[PDB]
């Protein structure tokens, strides 16, 4: 009884039967059949050489033989059928089975043992079969488990287990995300992955739970998943030291699931699926404050706003399931055109089937995108922690809409319904949102507004017809209202939970890197001259239609709206930090000690600081990386699956004077927008008079500048 | 490969798991009358009361897996059969098999068993309602009402002979039969003083419906002298007969099935009745009267607009979802629930033997098992909490996080999310309504799937959130294990029967 | 910058401000299990997937793998 | 920060605690609605498993 | 709430589940549970159950 | 009420004996009589009330078989809907 | 006899009390115990598979 021995003895048996199984294979190659007249000769010397000298392959053939045996004899049990091929008896069974060797004809155990070895071996894997079969899912799966998972076993994982745990997920679906977002953009690669046969929805109809990752999937996926994972490393630092921070992020991580799930869906049932998903989850995490039920207002204002878009998500469902009997979002796709001719008999009206269901889809996108009118659960919505805030308004609760009519263009742009109301309460919407952001007070509100402007510029640039504009207005959109709410949020947290900026004042020095954070983050987002958002609206207004009735009202409020960015971000900006200090005594206090002079000391988190740098740095380069694929002259991007070509891009390769000189306009009045914010006096101050001298000044020089670089040179 | 053995293990074991059931029914009655003097329990640790409860709930139990089996056999048959009826096109070839009956048990009233889809869904409701109600209702018996242990094994006796029989007169008896056993634990069972009026306006209400149905089955027999429940295809009857039977039947059997503007006597006992057995009611006994106007609408032949009923049905839907809002007590607030979800599934029988019937029968699963975990969550509230009022309940996640979890997870289920029996019903019944009348669909599927639902919303967010500050010293702990996994077993069925076999939906 | 820290009952399963000292063991034996699940789920669903052709490939339309229109 | 407390030293940190269910751990009663009910789900399951999955 | 521990994991349970006090008979607390789905007393297989007192003493007085 | 009988046969309740002491002299003429019965219970040490304690591999073991069952059930039946004794497994298996 | 055995054995008690007493159970009253109520189960559901599945058809062939 010794491990040495039996190991010896192991080896031994190992060696003996693989020159066994290689002398039998050599000898059964050269007597195919008559290998059986030297095994089993008569002669009792030979018989007893050849089983001394095969006993490992002979003592191997019995006891498989027994295995088997036992094994035909459990299936005969289990499924009352047949015999074991025959009725041999026992004894006969086993001899002849243990006599015959030719099992190992074909068998080697060091090729065997290397097979099993080498199956597992990743150095195999290879880019061109992640490029054959998507890893996408295999990731996404993996976080919607985890997260799952981590909510129902919240004791096992504690603070620290459930944050680890979802990071590790997080990132490594990030990671695969960004890898497929090169190759679906400009590489013309999309896939259609089925799970199976979910459920019956008729007498013999039978829906698959199918996704589809395509262009249009991806753009919205890459975007709230690069914000998501920024937001989840911030949120451990805004919720610090409170008494739920795991409810939070697991509220979180629920919500970027739904949404990815929304956006990459394969059907409408899975698209309907995903649009309740979202709307439960941002029902939760506005409701997060469940004590409180002020904030459960809010929740259910939120949760009827939510509901109404469903109801009509899925009256336009049930319509397209009528006339056509398939819900595949291609198959619909490529062929509604075949029954915009039809119409629909209801009450007392003859509706146009196209115009009813483009109406019930562009009632939802409203709702969804808190359009004018439908908005006013928006504001509410605040109640959300920051980093929940951020989520729903930069990428994920207010772009379902846009989704929703990027996903479905070759179903509106046969639609007159859609013609008339997308510009028109696009234009209304963002000249609203965009002059109440402009006159807010509170940081969050400013910011709510501000992403119901930028809603409205999106669904008039939808109503343009570029889609790769509106994807890039997304991106831009909701990369930089993503840093600038963490922003805000630690400026709140700072201020102890006050989010008005009357009551904030001097904090440049308090949070120095939320200053210029702060800076680079609203220039980008207010389309500023000499930014990267001032792309997206030039790239609007050269798209803008002229052929509407409404043209003269949609034109002003565009216009309106988009000088409107410069006002809030300049109050917000300043206010929150070099305006005069109009805080509490006690926040300055509180944080000016001497004793916490430290190379430690700060009045935010340095991981919170690292995750507003790495998305602002990733933001960039993604933006770059659209702007290259599209606005280039080499035009790379992906098919769109649309056949409607709207002429715009004209007028971004080979604009006119006529053009050229219109934009002038509005570049003038943005330029004196901010002389007014800049040099405007409102209160007495020392400085009064040398304020009005530089001015002069700046004029002045300006004038004389201009003149040397045009003129002398 | 179909063959002989599976339909005779089909008949044989539907035939069977009736007299297992019968059979432990007469052996517990046997033991409970002659172990003692008077039938009321001995308050000690050896009374008969533990033994009779542990027969009934482990008879009903394991027949109901019998049942399961039973029905999975005759699905097999049924599909089988209409292959061997469809695929033979020869002339001479015909289907005739005949089938000899056993000779150890006799068939229960001299019927030969016929079983249909709808039925066997019906007595699958039964068991598990059965069940549910029955694990509920241990609290409630006490030492003078045991003799009601039994009630949920006659009701699945009651309705095992109502849904394995070809016969019009049997057909009737066992509807009628049901009124005697529930009117009886309403009155005995029922803890506050107002069900002793919740059971005389129930009684009332749902005899006066048993009227009219007993009115319409007098029509047809005195005409047809038949009872086969068959022979009705080679009778036709006139216009001024047909229009009488369908008025009389369905008015008689909307008496029972909730339908505007009776539902007084519902609203009544719901409220005023045991938490355990409004699980029972409104699960089931609801829906008998649906599978018996199926069946008699279904056999006789109508030549009549169903305009009027249509409306009645959707009348009743929208007093439901619109007086969904007003109600602050739980259960009112489930009750008028119950009383949308069946006018929806009654909507879905008003076109003969169209393809509606199968939402209606999916939608008659989801709502008894949809019912079932409502009422059992309220059961919960006011056991735990001494109230299922809103105004004195609230904030039930901040003590009992599982509750809340539970009264959440049935809220979203309740709102039809999709890859659940309730969205499936739904898409089946809105998508034969689009087509029927457009503007009736929509304005149905407004009515109840936005002012209904934030009505029924209100309330119980209302109660799952805010802060429990009043009676510190009387809050509870937490659902058991037994209420735990009801509520589980609820939602888990509510999920995965969207993956039972399509050939019948 | 967070609330101040209450008691919190012992007998109530609630999760204010709970640690676990395992919870490195139980992160370990949460992830891989739920890589293992969503391993097999993918390689179950990749047998239903769909995908155009490369760059330098063109679909014949007398392939079978072509569409085919219904043949009444 | 500047006076963050360590969770060994920190007094109202909790570790996992509470009681899973309102059941006793110690109960003398030989309660079988449990069991009942976990012999209901496991039966179930095995039924899909053995009659109805492929 | 904080003191509240029906059973003795946190705050220790005694086997006599209260203290009586004078002036009140000893009864059993209700418990948290209140599930009537009991079965009769189990015993051991085997158990020995004989009546030894009585045949004790019946035998003693022969 | 409860009628069940606590004092149990087919195990010895854990229990401690040494939290509780009662008093046996130096009373006065205005103390309580103490109390007779002074038993607590004990709890298995890593006993967690947070979960389910459960530590056997029944349930596993049964749903595991079960699986396989299902598993070579439909083998079996697959065999038989295409008319022979076993699968005839292709050369090459196509997504689908 | 699956359904009853599976029932009184596992409604001892409380989870510690049933522990407990498994604990003290020899191994093969651990086994029986174990093995019962999952044999007479399967058995009842292996049974009922047979019927449905028509394996013994004679046509099994090529
Ligand atoms: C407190 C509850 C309150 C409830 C009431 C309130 C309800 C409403 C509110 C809800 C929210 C509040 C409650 C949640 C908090 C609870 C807190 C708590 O109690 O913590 C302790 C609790 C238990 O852990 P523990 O106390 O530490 O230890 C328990 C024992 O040690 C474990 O012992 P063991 O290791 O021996 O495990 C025993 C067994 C567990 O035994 C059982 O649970 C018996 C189940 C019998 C069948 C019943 C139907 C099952 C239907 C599917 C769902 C499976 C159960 C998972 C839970 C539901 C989903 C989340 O484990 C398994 O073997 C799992 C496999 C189960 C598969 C059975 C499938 C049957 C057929 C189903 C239909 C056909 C499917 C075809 C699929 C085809 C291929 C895709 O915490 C958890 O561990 C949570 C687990 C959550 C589920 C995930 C893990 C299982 C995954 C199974 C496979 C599916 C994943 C993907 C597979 C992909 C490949 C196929
Ligand atoms: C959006 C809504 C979301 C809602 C959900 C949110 C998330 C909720 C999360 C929290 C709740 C769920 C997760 C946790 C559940 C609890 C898990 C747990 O560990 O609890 C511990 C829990 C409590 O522990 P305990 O107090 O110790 O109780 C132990 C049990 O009494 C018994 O334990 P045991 O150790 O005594 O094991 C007993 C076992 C005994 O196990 C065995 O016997 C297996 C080993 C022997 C194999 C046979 C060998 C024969 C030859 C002898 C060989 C030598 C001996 C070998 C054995 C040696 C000993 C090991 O017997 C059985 O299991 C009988 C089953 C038989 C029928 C089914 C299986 C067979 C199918 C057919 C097979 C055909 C082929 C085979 C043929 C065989 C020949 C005829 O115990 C269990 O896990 C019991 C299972 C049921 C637990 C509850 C399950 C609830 C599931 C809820 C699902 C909800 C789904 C909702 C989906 C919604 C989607 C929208
Ligand atoms: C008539 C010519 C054709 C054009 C028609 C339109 C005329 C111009 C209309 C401009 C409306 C701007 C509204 C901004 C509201 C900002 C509110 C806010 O945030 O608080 C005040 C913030 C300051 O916020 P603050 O926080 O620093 O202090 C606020 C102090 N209290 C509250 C006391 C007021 O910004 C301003 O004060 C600047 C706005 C006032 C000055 C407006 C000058 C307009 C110059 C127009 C030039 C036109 C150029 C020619 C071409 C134009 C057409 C192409
Ligand atoms: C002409 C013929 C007439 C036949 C009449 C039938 C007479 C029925 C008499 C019932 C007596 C019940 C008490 C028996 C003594 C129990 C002793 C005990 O508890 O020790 C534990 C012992 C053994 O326990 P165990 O620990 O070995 O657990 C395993 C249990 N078995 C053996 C069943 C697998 O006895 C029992 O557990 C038996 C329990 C009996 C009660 C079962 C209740 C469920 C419903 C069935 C009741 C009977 C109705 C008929 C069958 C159903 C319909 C087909
Ligand atoms: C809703 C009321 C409150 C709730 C209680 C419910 C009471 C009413 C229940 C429904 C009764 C049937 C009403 C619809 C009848 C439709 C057919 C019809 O009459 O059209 C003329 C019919 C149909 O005619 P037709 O024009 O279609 O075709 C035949 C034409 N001729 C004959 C000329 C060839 O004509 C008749 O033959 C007259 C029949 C009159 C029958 C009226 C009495 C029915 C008595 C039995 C039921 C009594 C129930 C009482 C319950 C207790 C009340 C308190
Ligand atoms: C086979 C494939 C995989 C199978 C897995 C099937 C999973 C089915 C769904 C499981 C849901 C589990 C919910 C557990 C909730 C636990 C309690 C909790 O979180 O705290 C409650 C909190 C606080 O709880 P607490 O702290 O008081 O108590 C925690 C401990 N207990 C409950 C045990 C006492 O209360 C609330 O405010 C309610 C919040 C509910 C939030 C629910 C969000 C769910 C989001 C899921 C997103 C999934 C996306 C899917 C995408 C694909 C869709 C096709
Ligand atoms: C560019 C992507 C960047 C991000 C990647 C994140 C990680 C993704 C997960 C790893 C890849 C998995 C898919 C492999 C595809 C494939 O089969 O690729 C094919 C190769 C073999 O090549 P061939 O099939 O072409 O011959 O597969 C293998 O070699 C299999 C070996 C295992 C691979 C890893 C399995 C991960 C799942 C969990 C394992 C847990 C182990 C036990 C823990 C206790």
């Amino acid at each position: 009884f010794n491990s040495i021995l039996f190991l010896l003895f192991f080896i031994v048996n190992l060696y003996w039967f693989n020159s066994g199984l290689i002398f039998f294979n050599s000898v059964y190659k050269i007597h195919h059949d008559a290998w059986t007249l030297i095994f089993q000769t008569d002669s009792i010397l030979n018989k007893l050489k050849i089983y001394f000298f095969l006993l490992p392959l002979y003592i191997s053939s019995f006891i498989h033989s027994i295995s088997t045996w036992y094994y035909n004899y459990i299936l005969n049990f289990l499924l009352f059928s047949e015999n074991l091929n025959t009725n041999t008896n026992f004894v006969d069974y086993i001899t002849y089975n243990t006599l015959l060797l030719s099992k190992f004809e074909d068998f080697n155990l060091f090729v065997y043992i290397k097979t099993l070895l080498i199956t597992f071996d990743i150095r195999q894997i290879n880019l061109d079969f992640l490029n054959e079969y998507p890893i996408i899912l295999l990731t996404g799966l993996l976080f919607l488990f985890t997260t799952i998972f981590s909510l129902i076993c919240l004791s096992y994982l504690g603070l620290y287990g459930v944050f680890i745990l979802n990071l590790a997920s997080i990132l490594l679906f990030w990671l695969s995300m960004l890898y497929y977002f090169n190759l679906i953009v400009s590489e013309n690669y999309y896939y259609y992955i089925s799970l199976g046969k979910w459920m019956y929805l008729s007498n013999g109809f039978r829906v698959s739970f199918d996704l589809l990752i395509d262009l249009t999937s991806i753009s919205f996926s890459f975007l709230t998943l690069t914000i998501g994972v920024f937001v989840y490393i911030y949120t451990f630092s805004y919720f610090r030291y409170e008494p739920l921070v795991e409810r939070l992020i697991l509220f979180l991580n629920s919500f970027m699931i739904s949404m990815i799930l929304l956006v990459s869906s394969g059907n409408f049932i899975v698209l309907f699926l995903g649009w309740e998903l979202i709307g439960l989850t941002s029902f939760f995490l506005i409701n997060f404050w469940s004590t409180r039920v002020g904030t459960l207002k809010a929740a259910f204002k939120a949760f009827s706003f939510n509901k109404l878009s469903d109801l009509f998500l899925f009256f336009a469902i049930l319509i397209i399931f009528s006339t056509t009997y398939n819900l595949d979002i291609l198959s619909f796709n490529n062929q509604i055109y075949l029954y915009e001719s039809y119409n629909i008999d209801m009450f007392y009206w003859s509706i146009n089937l196209i115009e009813i269901i483009s109406f019930f889809f562009i009632s939802c996108a409203f709702i969804k995108s808190a359009q004018f009118g439908a908005h006013i659960w928006l504001p509410d919505s605040m109640e959300a922690p920051v980093p929940a805030s951020a989520l729903i308004h930069s990428a994920t609760l207010v772009s379902a809409g846009i989704y929703l009519l990027l996903r479905l263009s070759p179903l509106f742009e046969l639609s007159k319904y859609a013609y008339f109301i997308l510009p028109l309460i696009g234009s209304v919407t963002a000249f609203y949102g965009g002059l109440v952001s402009a006159f807010q007070s509170d940081t969050k509100k400013t910011l709510a507004y501000s992403t119901i402007s930028h809603c409205g510029f999106l669904m008039v640039s939808y109503s343009t017809g570029v889609l790769e504009f509106v994807i890039l207005y997304l991106y831009v959109h909701g990369f930089f209202k993503a840093a600038t709410f963490l922003c805000v949020g630690n400026v709140n947290r700072f201020n102890r939970n006050i989010q008005d900026f009357k009551r904030m004042g001097g904090f440049y020095k308090y949070l120095p890197f939320e200053c210029l954070a702060s800076f680079v983050c609203m220039i980008n987002l207010s389309g500023l001259p000499l930014t990267l958002g001032f792309y997206i609206k030039h790239l609007l207004f050269i798209g803008l239609v002229e052929s509407y009735t409404l043209y003269p009202l949609i034109f002003s409020s565009l216009i309106l709206g988009a000088i409107a960015g410069v006002f809030y971000s300049y109050r917000l900006f300043y206010s929150i930090f070099f305006d005069t200090k109009k805080g509490k005594k006690a926040i300055y206090l509180q944080a000016s000690r001497i004793i916490l002079n430290s190379k430690f000391y700060s009045n935010t988190s340095l991981a919170s600081n690292l995750s507003i740098t790495f998305l602002v740095l990733i933001s960039y380069t993604v933006i770059l990386y659209l702007y290259c694929t599209t606005l280039n002259n080499y035009y790379s991007l992906s098919d769109l699956k649309s056949i409607y070509i709207n002429n715009a891009y004209s007028y971004f390769y080979k604009p006119d004077y006529n053009f050229l000189n219109a934009v002038s306009i509005l570049n003038w009045f943005v330029i004196i927008l901010l002389i007014s914010v800049i040099y405007l006096n409102w209160r007495w101050s020392y400085y009064y008079t040398k304020s009005i001298d530089s001015l002069s000044k700046f004029i002045l020089f300006s004038f004389f500048f201009f003149i040397f670089s045009k003129y002398i040179l | 490969m179909f063959n002989l053995n599976t339909i005779y293990l089909s008949r044989i074991f539907i035939e069977f798991n009736f007299y297992f059931l019968f059979f432990l029914f007469l052996i517990s009655s046997i033991i409970f009358y002659f172990s003692k003097i008077i039938s009321i329990q001995n308050l000690n640790q050896n009374s008969v009361f533990n033994f009779l409860k542990l027969a009934n709930i482990f008879g009903i139990l394991i027949s109901f897996f019998i049942h399961i089996i039973s029905f999975w056999f005759y699905c097999i048959y049924s599909y089988n059969l209409s292959l061997n009826i469809f695929s033979d096109i020869n002339l001479y070839n015909s289907n005739s098999i005949e089938l000899l009956n056993n000779s150890l048990l006799p068939n229960y009233f001299k019927s030969n068993i016929t079983i249909d889809f709808f039925g066997l869904i019906l007595l699958t409701l039964a068991y598990i309602v059965g069940f549910v109600s029955i694990l509920a209702l241990d609290t409630r018996l006490y030492w003078k009402n045991i003799k009601y242990i039994f009630s949920f094994t006659i009701f699945l006796l009651i309705v095992y002979v109502y849904v394995t029989v070809s016969n019009i007169l049997l057909f009737f008896m066992c509807y009628e039969l049901l009124l005697i056993p529930s009117f009886l634990i309403v009155y005995f069972v029922s803890p506050s003083r107002r069900a002793i009026q919740a059971s005389l306006y129930f009684v009332i209400w749902t005899q006066l419906g048993s009227l009219l149905v007993l009115i319409a089955i007098s029509y047809i027999i005195s005409i047809t002298n038949t009872y086969e429940f068959n022979d009705l295809k080679y009778f036709n009857f006139t216009n001024s007969e047909s229009t009488i039977i369908i008025f009389l039947i369905f008015l008689g059997f909307g008496f029972k099935a909730p339908i505007w503007p009776f539902h007084y006597w519902l609203t009544k006992t719901h409220v005023e009745a045991p938490s355990g057995f409004s699980i029972y009611l409104s699960g089931f006994l609801v829906k008998t009267a649906l599978y018996g106007f199926y069946k008699f609408n279904t056999s006789i032949f109508i030549d009549i607009d169903s305009s009027i009923f249509i409306a009645i049905c959707i009348m009743g839907v929208v007093d439901s979802s619109l007086k969904m809002w007003g109600q602050t007590d739980l259960k009112k607030l489930v009750a008028y629930g119950t009383i949308q979800e069946m006018n929806i599934i009654y909507l879905a029988f008003c076109w003969g033997d169209s393809c509606a019937i199968l939402g209606g029968i999916l939608f008659s699963a989801t709502h008894a098992f949809l019912s079932a975990l409502m009422f059992f969550l309220v059961d919960c509230i006011y056991r735990r909490y001494h109230t299922r009022s809103l105004v004195e309940v609230n904030g039930i996640l901040h003590i009992t996080p599982n509750l809340g979890l539970s009264i959440l997870f049935m809220l979203v289920f309740f709102s039809g999310i999709p890859g659940t029996i309730k969205f499936i019903s739904e898409f089946y019944i809105f998508s034969g309504l689009l087509e029927a009348s457009p503007f009736i669909c929509f304005i149905l599927m407004l009515v109840a799937n936005v002012l209904g639902l934030i009505g029924f919303s209100k309330s119980w967010f209302n109660a799952t959130f805010g802060m429990p500050k009043k009676n510190t010293k009387y809050l509870p702990m937490d659902l058991s294990f037994k209420e735990s996994y009801i509520i589980l077993y609820c939602f888990f069925f509510l999920f995965i029967f969207s993956y039972f076999s399509s050939i019948f939906f | 910058g967070g609330f101040q820290k209450y008691p919190i009952p012992r007998y109530l399963h609630v999760g204010q401000w709970i640690v676990n000292k395992n919870w490195k063991w139980n992160t370990f034996h949460m992830f891989f299990p739920t890589a293992i699940l969503c391993f097999m789920v993918w390689r179950n669903s990749m047998i239903s997937t769909a995908k155009p052709p490369n760059y330098g490939e063109y679909v014949d339309p007398q392939s079978p793998v072509a569409p085919k229109a219904i043949k009444y | 920060d500047a006076y963050y407390h360590d969770d060994t030293h920190e007094g109202l940190m909790n570790e996992p605690h509470g009681y899973l269910t309102m059941d006793d751990p110690m109960d003398l009663r030989p309660n079988y609605e449990k069991s009942a009910l976990e012999l209901l789900f496991l039966v179930s399951g095995g039924a899909i498993l053995a009659l109805m999955l492929g | 709430l904080l003191k509240f521990d029906p059973f003795g994991f946190y705050s220790p349970k005694l086997l006599s589940e209260n203290r009586p006090e004078e002036a009140m008979p000893f009864y059993e607390d209700y418990p948290q549970n209140d599930s009537h789905w009991n079965l009769w007393e189990q015993f051991p297989e085997d158990f020995e159950d004989s009546n030894a007192e009585r045949e004790a003493i019946l035998k003693s007085n022969k | 009420r409860q009628n069940f009988a606590k004092n149990i046969t087919t195990t010895d309740i854990p229990k401690d004996s040494h939290h509780f002491a009662a008093k046996r002299s130096g009373f006065t003429q205005t103390e309580q009589a103490p109390f007779a019965y002074n038993d607590v219970y004990q709890y298995p040490k890593d006993y967690k009330p947070w979960n389910y304690n459960y530590k056997g591999n029944g349930v596993l073991l049964a749903l595991f078989l079960g699986s396989a069952f299902s598993l070579v059930a439909y083998e079996r039946s697959y065999a038989s809907k295409t008319g022979r004794y076993q699968r005839k497994v292709q050369q090459n298996y196509y997504q689908i | 006899v699956g359904s009853l055995s599976y029932i009184f054995y596992n409604s001892v008690g409380g989870k510690v009390i049933r522990d407990r007493i498994r604990a003290s159970r020899t191994k093969a009253q651990k086994v029986i115990v174990l093995a019962l109520a999952f044999v007479a189960n399967a058995a009842a559901l292996i049974i009922a598979r047979n019927a449905i599945t028509a394996h013994n058809f004679g046509w099994q062939a090529a």
